[PDB]
């Protein structure tokens, strides 16, 4: 929020004000969950099953 | 001879951005009024966060500014919290003395609600030692802060000889108060079943006593 | 840091005069000023005046210009309000408060005054225990009743003030031309009754102090 990088913390906006969060509560999935090969700011990488 | 005017009551939820205004009944704010926002919380509570228009108390969040839009001074919440529900008041410099809004009492959503922690005592002994009898129902911890309480002497709503204060809030920003039945040591001795009840958002809490 | 701690709250009846205390801490006195406010019951809040902390001069807002008089004892960074002849209509909370960058930046906690005419009655002070049967959880829940005292305040903590964590004491209220006051508190089961659990109480009006100790009722 104080705009550092930091790769264990995220950025979400929370009723008009941005908080931070945590970076392994963070997941990606179609049917079954997919492995996160990348993190960074609004883009997200990521290997998924058929969906 | 001077007539600051504010919003009389804002609600909000957490995280969003809400705008607090000031008005001047002489005409418009300008920088050499140096406003001044106080809070208000609960117990009488008071701190200043903004003060010469905008400069920032120290230790006052960042989430909190202070400017001059058009012809009023306004402080912004950027991200509202929960902690943010409180009165804020602004004052006004006139060249010799200072002139206080009426406050705009603001409402942040957030805590989750909390039933109540009722408990009932009966009258201690050295008290039936002077012809004297009361019952003393307290309630803590609830929120939102509103409730009923209803007393039933044997079965019988009472309706006369109790007392309710007023909610109060507490330091977590939770409320409590307690409720009275006066009885005398003989109308104690009398009947046999007394029950203080208390409704809050929806749900019944009856403790009784049993003499 | 910055304190300001003021006297506690009084009770005087019409005519009387009041002298309110602001002791200061956590900055150098002299170089900030003091402002007097008045947050009347109802009304919300109005400056009373300034007090130049450093010559000593006071200005007085029109409304209180005559009754009320600021003064200060310099030397211990104490700043009063004396409010004399004192009307009814006078009854509100009167705060202290820091004069700095440009508006307020700290207040005080707030001394609140009751203009009302009665004598002088000592409290009654009386433990509530649980009741006779079980009262078995993870914790428990003692109270105190103070009843029946004029005027007002009244001070209450719970073993000398060493157990305030869990502690809801209850604003004093009006009934019958008295003030009744209690207080609850709340600590696990373990504590007591194996630890004492006592409520102090101290009624200044009347010079009445009580400890009372929370006993089983069986």
């Amino acid at each position: 929020t104080d705009d550092s990088h930091d790769w264990t913390k995220l950025r979400y906006m929370d009723n008009h004000m941005p908080a931070d969060a945590e970076r392994a509560g963070l997941f990606v999935r179609t049917s079954a969950p997919c492995t996160i090969t990348g993190t960074m700011g609004h883009f997200i990488l990521a290997r998924c099953p058929k969906g | 001879q001077a007539v600051v005017t504010q919003e009389s009551a804002l609600t909000t939820s957490p995280g969003e951005t809400v705008t607090l205004t000031c008005r001047s009944n002489i005409g418009a704010v300008t920088s050499s009024n140096c406003a001044n926002w106080v809070q208000e919380k609960p117990d009488h509570f008071f701190t200043g966060l903004i003060g010469d228009t905008n400069n920032r108390r120290s230790g006052v969040p960042a989430r909190f500014s202070g400017s001059l839009i058009g012809d009023k001074a306004a402080l912004t919440i950027t991200g509202a919290q929960t902690e943010d529900e409180a009165i804020y008041f602004c004052a006004l410099w006139y060249n010799n003395l200072w002139v206080f809004g009426g406050g705009t009492k603001l409402t942040v959503l957030g805590q989750p609600k909390s039933s109540p922690s009722v408990t009932l005592f009966p009258p201690s002994s050295e008290e039936l030692e002077t012809n004297k009898a009361t019952l003393v129902c307290t309630i803590t911890d609830f929120y939102p802060g509103v409730v009923t309480v209803d007393w039933k002497v044997d079965g019988t709503p009472v309706t006369q000889g109790m007392e309710t204060t007023q909610p109060s809030k507490q330091s977590n920003n939770k409320y409590m108060a307690s409720s009275y039945l006066t009885l005398t040591a003989r109308a104690w001795e009398r009947h046999s079943s007394y029950s203080c009840q208390v409704t809050h958002e929806g749900h019944t809490v009856e403790k009784s006593l049993s003499r | 840091q910055i304190q300001l701690v003021q006297s506690g709250r009084e009770v005087k009846n019409p005519g009387e005069t009041v002298k309110i205390s602001c002791k200061a801490s956590g900055y150098t006195f002299t170089e900030y000023p003091m402002l007097w406010v008045k947050q009347a019951p109802g009304k919300g809040f109005r400056w009373m005046g300034l007090i130049y902390t450093n010559t000593g001069e006071p200005t007085y807002a029109e409304e209180f210009k005559g009754r009320f008089v600021f003064s200060l004892e310099i030397s211990a960074s104490t700043a009063y309000l004396q409010i004399n002849n004192l009307t009814n209509e006078d009854t509100a909370t009167y705060f202290c408060v820091r004069d700095y960058f440009i508006s307020l930046d700290y207040w005080g906690q707030g001394t609140t005054l009751t203009v009302s005419s009665a004598k002088t009655t000592a409290p009654s002070v009386y433990p509530l225990a649980p009741v006779c049967g079980g009262t078995t959880g993870s914790s428990v829940t003692l109270g105190c009743l103070v009843k029946g005292y004029f005027p007002e305040p009244v001070t209450l903590t719970w073993n000398s003030g060493s157990l305030s964590s869990g502690v809801h004491t209850f604003p004093a209220l009006l009934q019958s031309g008295l003030y009744t006051l209690s207080s609850s508190v709340t600590v696990t089961s373990n504590t007591w009754p194996s630890q004492t659990i006592t409520c102090n109480v101290a009624h200044p009006a009347s010079s009445t102090k009580v400890d009372k100790k929370i006993e089983s009722r069986r």
